């Protein structure tokens, strides 16, 4: 199981090391449909066109 | 390292009172990743008489 | 936020906008019309353009 | 457990917590037989006297 680092005596316990607070992520998807036309402004919750 | 997360839910249109049934996000489990190091050592020799 | 990295509010908002962005993309790609826009993939099936 | 909440906000598993570099020790038994009797200096291997 665990043995890190039993060489030859100072084995420690809870894995005394260091850690990084950097967060990373790979690719994200290509947002092609998010910008296909302008945001047409409406003052009202319905609108009509003749 | 963050994971993919992920969606939201559209309102039921007529829901205007408390609550409007707004769903919630996908639980982003902020998972650890770790590294390891191995050692190599090479040795060579010669003798004074040679 | 009293035992973590003292900084989860940036991490929360960057994911929540991404979750909104992918949700509007999904609805624009695919939509029945149940509380949501009428996304493109099924939309051409209505006027039968397939 | 450590992984709390899980509806719905971003929370991690372990190795979030701050560690400490100080070492503590229990109150060991006092040292008395090793620091009571007088030293006799010698300069060979065996000492003889009459």
């Amino acid at each position: 199981a665990v043995n890190q680092s039993s060489s030859v005596e100072v084995s420690s316990e809870s894995y005394e090391t260091i850690f990084s607070q950097r967060i990373i992520r790979d690719l994200q998807k290509e947002l092609v449909v998010g910008a296909l036309f302008e945001e047409l402004p409406m003052s009202s919750k319905i609108l009509t066109m003749l | 390292v963050e994971p993919d997360a992920g969606k939201a839910t559209w309102v039921a249109a007529s829901t205007y009172g408390t609550d409007t049934t707004t769903g919630e996000e996908v639980k982003g489990a902020l998972k650890e990743i770790h590294f390891s190091t191995y050692k190599l050592a090479a040795k060579s020799f010669i003798t004074d008489e040679t | 936020e009293e035992d973590a990295i003292f900084s989860l509010l940036p991490l929360l908002r960057k994911r929540l906008i991404e979750a909104h962005a992918v949700s509007i993309e999904e609805a624009f790609m695919t939509g029945d019309g149940s509380g949501k826009p009428k996304g493109l993939l099924t939309l051409a099936s209505e006027d039968s353009a397939k």
